[PDB]
């Protein structure tokens, strides 16, 4: 019964993933006065399915110059940590009950730069080099803030358990108090998704390719499937953080249905994003995390440890 | 399950051979960072929460410096992996061997001394408050705020003069 | 048991996939093909000569600012203490002084990324 | 170097208050009013003494009040009870706060019942 | 450096060994010796030229081996018995691997060789410090915990160190060298006692330490960095020439100077423990260091050296220096002798 | 303090990140000192009873100690049931 | 027309409640009709051993009432 | 716990060995000091909760701490070094034998 909980985790997900790709294309193409795909399957739907198959039927690549085992590890690891980071997810009863969740997804998100970092150098190409060394900067940036925003915010929930972050939300979205986080909150995902306007280890316009320059056909479609599976994942941990869905304990579905309609309007902004913003320097995003960011986030620190002392508003251990 | 700790704890051997080994700090960085993983996974095994969780997080942050510092500064046209030398291979696998006949060994001479092979799992976990609610690690950690303060100070002190110091030593 | 049988199934499905991804298609094998992308044109020295890092002083920076927050990440636990006054002047000094450490290397041009 | 004295089975046979946590945690706030001073017994023998052994009179007098306070339920108010600790049993972490309806009928029936 | 700087990093220098000197935790002595490393690598490459940043380097990477060598024995220590200080029942290996860390952090041979080349490569001013004020913290460690030291350790690293001092300085023509060495030989007598007498210890570095400050007050004066170099103080500095005598005396440890007072009474306390091979071998190849000295001494004030042309330049010209440190320093270390009973006890 | 006035409102205009980060900086501590209720947050830290409240050997010398949870005498949470 | 981006997201909308719903009704099937019991600390958990003790058939989740005493 | 204490003892003298015998890169170095760091703080942990001593878990965070402070010292000495020589080699570090 656990392994059919499993499934009915995994499998959806990487449902969701795969559509996610079409959802892109049609919003983007919309925005850009076209249609998107609509021959491949009814309104596209079986274009995700089309690209999949061809490339795990295209010859991966196997550059000379290249260390194979961290070549092949990456694009593993890639896929690996994606889907671990939704086994503790509460929507609202996680397949994984943590009492340290919120850790367990900064350590498991901080391992999956070593995808990008590693790719980069195994492949043993100059701009694939370089896509690496942009992953360097790019966490430097933004992972310097993003523990002390979540810090702040769970100075309201009491604990590093996201299941609690339900009960802290049940009169009142975490967005109300912790609005200034929020946003914050949402750039550092970006960020921490390599998606635009920080699409940089990428690049395509500066690093033809970045990172994935060498890679083809099976390998390559690991780590898109990772990227995608990823924009959802950090997402869904901004609805339940910030955005607490109705939850009535006679009523777990509500939760879910709710959940699920929030998660899709944020994922839908970051393609809108996308569609809208040129893209920073990579020297640029560190200027805004580090001179503007960070200032701001270790004010609301000392802010949000100041409030429930002063307003006796500490919440419960348990 | 009786053997899960002994094996984390002799992966964690293996991770600190390959380190002595010194290759390219590339995997270098990498072996800390599979030996930071099993480290936290043994400090979980022992009833650990929290500092499992904050020393993998620690060195993730610290080996991504590395890393971005080994591209620039510690670089050779080919760098060495634990297979590219024959002398670094054979040691790597002496080394594993001596391993083997060290426990092996002293489990002989002693039994329920340092090696205890019969006992594994019987002596992890000694005494457990079963019916407790304050008792996680962080709660431990946390006395930095009220009653180990000065354990605070050092270490705040030592962070912050740390940016004076690296500040003075990198600039020409 | 449950947290290592999905993070296995997870390896399991990645490995997979890499495997098929290797055996399934037919294959080509030739030097040209094989050899470093760099816009059509050859290399002109190994990718792993050295690359410079003119954000190096960030970078370790980033090293102590990494134990800051490790520092910072036992207060939801700190704050359920009865010496409440003590709790939160360690955590406004240590607040305090991170950002002093801060505004210092601003001012010294230590953010500037190298020329 | 000595024997470690310990009772034998027989001296450690008791009748078990073997009801489920969310019975124990239903009655637990009358339970705590109506079997403080054998309670209290028990525990200032714990603590005093260090010893389980030196406090089986008093352990067994614990559980001989908790089945003369669950006996005292199960002839007035055994219906209130049930939907009572059933409802609490639905939480995964057994909250009051969920059951307020069917605790205050349990707590009207205990009050004009005992 | 800017004074922000100076203030934060002098400041932590000066913390690290009060931190070590004042804590009863084991671990916080030993985060008292990581204050010190860390604060005093800025100063040690504040310079910047391959030499400096060699020195710095070396020291790094010496100093931060011998700490975790320490914490390992802390942390064993914390496993075996539940506490945070060593105890009497604290295992033997632990406290010998205490004793080599802290040897290497001291630079007692033949944890030594570091030495004589940080010394080199850093600037006279720091040289004093790395010789003075660096060894007050992991001394006192030791000072702590003399019951629990194995006897033969201590005499073997000590009677290393003397000879290997002695030896190592009638090499040198460089000034920076031959005060290492100079370090290295008198930690060897602070050492030998420190299991028998620790108090004898004490003695010992303070008398060292107001010789040491003088003598390397006296080199910066002219940032004479070799032996040629100080050979011109006649023409230089000639006022200096009788202080600088017998500071290099009493270094030596020549009777009636204040620093035959140190190799004396060790000499006295290991004898009423019957320590009477080690002692005389001891004592014996301790002239071989005023044998260099004494030809130190040759080339200063006893003759003089040929002098340059662009030296008349410097007479024309006043000096600031020395503070009057310098003469106060120099005086109680060569001229109290007398009061010695109130020195030892 | 017109000067100052005038640099204020540059700094409001040209760096609104900075001046935030010193008046929330500023405010956070402030606010402690000058709330009626931050006596509290002590206070219910104190009366969450994490431990087993150990009862006391009744000496005949205890007028103060309630012999029962429900006497009226001992610590009252009245104050906070009507926070 | 902008409404014909609605299939894809209909599909991505109707694959991210299954995870949610079907762990809730899964935890119910296999935990005796309830909420699987969540122990946070060691006093949980040893509820539920002594749940399990006491059961007669060695679930925690299978409860006895007063019909057991 | 008598044999995981046994492998993390042998784990810190294989980093401390490591540390001693160099080959050419200094940061191979600098990674083993990291190493006998980590071996540290497990073995400070692990004691910590074995024997329930909650008053001793600040100190594995300070050693984490201190370790951090040296190893970015470390790491400014080595762009220190690189500036001049153009790599990391430890045989260039040889100008102070006379
Ligand atoms: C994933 C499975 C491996 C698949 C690799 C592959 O594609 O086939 C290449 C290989 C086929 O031969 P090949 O393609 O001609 O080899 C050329 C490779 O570039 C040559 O391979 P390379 O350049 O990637 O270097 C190989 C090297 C690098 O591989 C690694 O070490 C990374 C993985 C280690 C984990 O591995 C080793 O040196 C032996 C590793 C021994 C285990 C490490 C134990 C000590 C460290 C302890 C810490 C654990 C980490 O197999
Ligand atoms: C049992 C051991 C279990 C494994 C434990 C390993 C522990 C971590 C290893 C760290 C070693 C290291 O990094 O040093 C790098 C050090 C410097 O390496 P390098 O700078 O890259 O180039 C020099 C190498 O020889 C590489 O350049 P090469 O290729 O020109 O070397 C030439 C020569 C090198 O000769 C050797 O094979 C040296 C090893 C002699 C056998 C020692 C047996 C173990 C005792 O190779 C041979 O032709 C002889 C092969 C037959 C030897 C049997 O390399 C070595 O000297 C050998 C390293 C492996 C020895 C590990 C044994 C440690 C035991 C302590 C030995 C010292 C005791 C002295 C007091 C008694
Ligand atoms: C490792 C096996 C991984 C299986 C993943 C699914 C892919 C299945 C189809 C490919 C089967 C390859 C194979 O084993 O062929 C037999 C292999 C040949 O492998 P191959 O080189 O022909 O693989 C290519 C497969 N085609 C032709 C479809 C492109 O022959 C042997 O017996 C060697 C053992
Ligand atoms: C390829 C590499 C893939 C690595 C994936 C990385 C995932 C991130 C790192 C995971 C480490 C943190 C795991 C964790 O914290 O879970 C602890 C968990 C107990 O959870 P807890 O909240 O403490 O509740 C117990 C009391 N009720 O503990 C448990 O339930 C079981 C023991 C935890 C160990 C599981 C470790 C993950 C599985 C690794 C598989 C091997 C990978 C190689
Ligand atoms: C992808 C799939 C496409 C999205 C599917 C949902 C589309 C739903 C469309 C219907 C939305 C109806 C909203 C009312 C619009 C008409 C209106 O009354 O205007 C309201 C207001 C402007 O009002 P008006 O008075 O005209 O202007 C002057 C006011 N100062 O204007 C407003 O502020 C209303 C804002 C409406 C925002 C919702 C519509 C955008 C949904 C896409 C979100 C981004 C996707 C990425
Ligand atoms: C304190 O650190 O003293 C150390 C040491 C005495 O040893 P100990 O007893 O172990 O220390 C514990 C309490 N002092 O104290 C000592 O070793 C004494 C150090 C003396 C250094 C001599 C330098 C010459 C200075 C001579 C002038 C001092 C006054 C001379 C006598 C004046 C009386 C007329
Ligand atoms: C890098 C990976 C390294 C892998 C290291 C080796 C892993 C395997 C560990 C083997 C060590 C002994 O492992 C196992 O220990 C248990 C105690 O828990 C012994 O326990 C069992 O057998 C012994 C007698 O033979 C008795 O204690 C008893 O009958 C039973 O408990 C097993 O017989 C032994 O096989
Ligand atoms: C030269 C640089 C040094 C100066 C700068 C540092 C100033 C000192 C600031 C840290 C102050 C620590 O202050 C110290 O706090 C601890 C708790 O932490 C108090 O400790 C008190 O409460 C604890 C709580 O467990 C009791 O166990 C203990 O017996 C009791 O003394 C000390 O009584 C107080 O002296
Ligand atoms: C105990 C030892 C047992 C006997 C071992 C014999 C091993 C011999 C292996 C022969 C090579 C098989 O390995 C496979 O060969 C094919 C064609 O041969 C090549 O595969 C690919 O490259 C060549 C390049 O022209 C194409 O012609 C071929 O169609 C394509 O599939 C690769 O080289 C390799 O994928
Ligand atoms: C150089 C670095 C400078 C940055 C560091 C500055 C730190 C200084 C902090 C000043 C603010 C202290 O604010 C202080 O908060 C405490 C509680 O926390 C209040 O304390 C009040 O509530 C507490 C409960 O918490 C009661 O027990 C206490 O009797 C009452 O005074 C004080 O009335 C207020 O003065
Ligand atoms: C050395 C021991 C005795 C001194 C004790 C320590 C206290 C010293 C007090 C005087 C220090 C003031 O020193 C002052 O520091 C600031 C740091 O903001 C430096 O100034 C810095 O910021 C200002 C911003 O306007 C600019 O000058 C520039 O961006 C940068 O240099 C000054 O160039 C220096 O003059
Ligand atoms: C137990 C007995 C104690 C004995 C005390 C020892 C006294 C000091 C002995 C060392 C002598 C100092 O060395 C002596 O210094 C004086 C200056 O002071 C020099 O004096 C001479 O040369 C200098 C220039 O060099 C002239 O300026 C000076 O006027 C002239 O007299 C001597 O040429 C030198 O030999």
């Amino acid at each position: 019964m656990f392994f059919i909980n499993i499934l009915t985790l995994l499998v959806p997900i990487l449902i969701a993933m795969a559509f996610l790709t079409l959802v892109e294309r049609k919003i983007l193409g919309y925005m850009q006065l076209r249609k998107g795909p609509n021959i491949v399957g009814p309104y596209g739907i079986l274009q995700p399915f089309a690209d999949a198959m061809k490339l795990f039927m295209k010859e991966p690549m196997r550059p000379l110059t290249t260390s194979m085992s961290l070549f092949i590890i990456a694009p593993t690891l890639s896929l690996t940590l994606a889907l671990s980071l939704w086994v503790p997810l509460p929507m609202p009863h996680p397949l994984i009950n943590l009492n340290l969740g919120i850790l367990f997804i900064l350590a498991t998100s901080s391992l999956s730069v070593y995808s990008i970092l590693w790719s980069g150098w195994a492949s043993n190409s100059k701009y694939s080099l370089f896509g690496a060394l942009r992953a360097v900067a790019q966490t430097i940036s933004y992972e310097v803030t993003m523990a002390i925003i979540l810090l702040s915010v769970l100075l309201m929930n009491g604990s590093y358990s996201l299941q609690t972050l339900i009960t802290t939300q049940e009169h009142m979205w975490l967005l109300l108090p912790a609005w200034p986080m929020a946003m914050m909150w949402f750039i550092s995902t970006l960020a921490e998704t390599n998606r635009a306007p920080f699409d940089l280890t990428e690049g395509e316009s500066e690093l033809v390719s970045g990172f994935n320059v060498e890679y083809a056909a099976g390998p390559f479609a690991l780590f898109f499937m990772a990227e995608y599976t990823n924009i959802i994942l950090m997402n869904a941990l901004t609805t339940i953080i910030f955005l607490g869905p109705l939850y009535y304990i006679n009523l777990p579905e509500l939760y879910s249905t709710n959940f699920m309609m929030e998660a899709l309007l944020l994922s839908s902004t970051f393609l809108w994003i996308r569609a809208s913003y040129p893209r920073f320097r990579y020297d640029q995003l560190m200027h805004l995390l580090w001179k503007n960011f960070l200032p701001l986030t270790l004010a609301l620190c000392m802010w949000h440890i100041s409030l429930p002392i002063f307003t006796a508003g500490v919440p419960p251990y348990m | 399950m009786n053997n899960y700790i002994f094996v984390l704890s002799s992966l964690f051997l293996v991770g600190c051979l390959g380190l002595a080994l010194k290759p390219s700090p590339i995997y270098g960085g990498l072996g800390l960072i599979v030996s930071g993983f099993v480290g936290c996974l043994m400090v979980l095994g022992f009833g650990g929460s929290f500092l499992g969780l904050m020393v993998f997080l620690i060195y993730l942050g610290g080996m991504l410096v590395v890393f971005g510092y080994t591209t620039a500064m510690a670089t050779e046209e080919y760098p060495e992996t634990w297979g590219s030398n024959w002398l670094i291979l054979g040691f790597l696998v002496l080394g594993v061997i001596m391993e083997v006949f060290l426990i092996c060994v002293l489990n002989y001479y002693d039994e329920v001394g340092v090696i205890n092979l019969d006992g594994l799992g019987d002596w992890l976990m000694y005494e457990v408050d079963d019916v407790g609610v304050m008792l996680e690690g962080g709660i431990g950690v946390a006395a930095m705020y009220s009653c180990a303060t000065w354990m605070m100070v050092v270490a705040g002190w030592s962070l912050f003069a740390g940016i004076f110091i690296i500040i003075e030593i990198t600039r020409d | 048991m449950n947290l290592y049988t999905v993070i296995f199934i997870n390896i399991l499905l990645s490995l997979t996939l890499i495997l098929v991804a290797f055996w399934l298609p037919q294959m080509n094998l030739y030097s040209e093909k094989a050899n470093p992308y760099e816009c059509g044109f050859d290399p002109t020295s190994s990718a792993r000569l050295p690359f410079s890092m003119k954000f190096f002083l960030v970078a370790i920076t980033f090293l102590l600012f990494d134990l800051e927050i490790a520092l910072l990440l036992p207060l939801p636990w700190a704050i359920q203490t009865i010496k409440t006054s003590t709790m939160m002047i360690m955590a406004f000094i240590l607040v305090t002084i991170l950002s002093l450490g801060l505004a210092y290397e601003w001012t010294q041009k230590g953010l500037e990324w190298t020329e | 170097p000595g024997i470690v004295e310990l009772p034998t089975l027989e001296e450690l046979k008791v009748e078990e208050v073997k009801v489920s946590s969310a019975v124990l945690k239903a009655a637990a706030h009358h339970y705590g009013a109506q079997c403080d001073k054998t309670n209290k017994e028990f525990m200032l023998c714990r603590w005093e003494e260090k010893d389980p052994r030196r406090c089986l009179k008093e352990g067994k007098l614990v559980n001989g009040c908790a089945l003369n306070f669950f006996r005292q339920i199960k002839s007035h108010c055994a219906e209130p009870f049930t939907e009572y600790w059933t409802c609490l049993d639905y939480s995964n972490m057994q909250l009051f706060r969920h059951c307020r309806q069917q605790q205050a009928k349990f707590d009207q029936c205990v009050l004009d019942k005992l | 450096m800017n004074p922000i700087t100076l203030a934060i990093i002098y400041f932590t220098i000066f913390l690290g060994p009060v931190i070590t000197m004042s804590s009863t935790n084991l671990m916080l002595m030993w985060v008292g010796l990581e204050f010190s490393l860390l604060a005093i690598i800025p100063m040690l490459i504040n310079k910047k030229n391959p030499r400096s940043t060699e020195a710095a380097t070396k020291y790094f990477v010496t100093q931060a081996t011998a700490s975790m060598i320490i914490l390992l024995a802390i942390v064993l220590n914390y496993k075996q018995l539940g506490t945070w200080m060593f105890q009497q029942q604290t295992n033997g290996l632990i406290l010998n691997m205490t004793l080599m860390a802290l040897s290497m952090k001291l630079g007692l041979a033949p944890f030594h060789f570091w030495l004589p080349e940080v010394t080199q490569g850093i600037p006279l001013h720091m040289g004093l410090i790395l010789l003075t004020w660096q060894k007050i913290a992991p001394l006192s460690i030791l000072i702590q915990i003399y019951p629990l030291l194995n006897s033969t350790i201590i005499l073997m690293l000590a009677i290393t160190s003397i000879f290997m001092g002695a030896w190592g300085g009638l090499n040198q023509t460089q000034m920076r060298k031959i005060m290492a060495y100079s370090s290295i030989a008198h930690m060897g007598w602070m050492l030998a006692i420190l299991p028998y007498n620790p108090s004898l210890t004490l003695l010992n570095l303070m008398i060292y330490i107001i010789l040491t400050a003088p003598m390397f007050m006296a080199l910066m004066l002219n940032n004479s960095m070799t032996i040629n170099s100080i050979s011109l103080l006649w023409n230089k500095t000639p006022a200096m020439l009788t202080m600088i005598s017998l500071m290099l005396l009493s270094l030596g440890g020549l009777p009636p100077l204040t620093g035959f007072l140190p190799k004396w009474i060790i000499i006295t306390e290991l004898m009423k423990n019957n320590c009477l091979i080690m002692a005389t071998l001891m004592a014996m190849m301790a002239l071989l260091n005023l044998f260099f000295y004494t030809r130190l001494i040759y080339s200063t004030s006893l003759t003089m050296f040929p002098t340059n042309n662009n030296s008349k330049m410097m007479t024309h010209q006043t000096k600031t220096k020395p503070n009057l440190m310098f003469s106060t320093l120099a005086i109680m270390s060569t001229m109290t002798l007398p009061l010695a009973p109130q020195l030892i006890t | 303090a017109g000067r100052i006035s005038a640099f204020l409102k540059n700094a409001w205009a040209k760096e609104p990140v900075l001046v935030v980060s010193f008046s929330v900086w500023g405010l956070a501590i402030i606010m402690p000192m000058i709330s009626p209720y931050t006596k509290y947050a002590s206070m219910i830290n104190k009366a969450t009873p994490y431990n087993y409240p150990v009862p006391v050997r009744d000496d005949g010398n205890m007028p103060d100690v309630p012999s029962h949870p429900q006497d009226p005498l001992g610590p009252s949470l009245d104050w906070l049931k009507n926070l | 027309m902008w409404f014909e981006i609605l299939p894809g997201l209909a599909i991505m909308g109707v694959c991210l409640v299954i995870p949610g719903v079907s762990t809730a009704y899964i935890h119910k099937f296999t935990n005796g009709g309830k909420e699987k019991r969540v122990a946070r600390v060691q006093y949980q958990w040893y509820l539920m051993e002594r749940d399990r003790r006491i059961s007669g058939v060695n679930r925690y989740y299978v409860s006895k009432g007063l019909e057991n005493i | 716990m008598p044999s995981t204490f046994f492998n993390l003892t042998m784990a810190f003298s294989l980093s401390l060995l490591g540390t001693l015998m160099f080959r050419s890169h200094l940061m191979s170095t600098l990674l083993c000091l990291e190493g006998m760091v980590l071996s540290l703080f497990i073995m400070t942990s692990v004691t910590s909760l074995n024997s329930n001593s909650m008053s001793s878990m600040p100190i594995p965070i300070t050693i984490l701490v201190f370790a951090a402070c040296e190893a970015a010292v470390g790491l400014a000495l080595l762009v220190k070094v690189s500036n001049t020589y153009g790599t990391d080699y430890v045989q260039n570090l040889n100008l102070l034998q006379c």
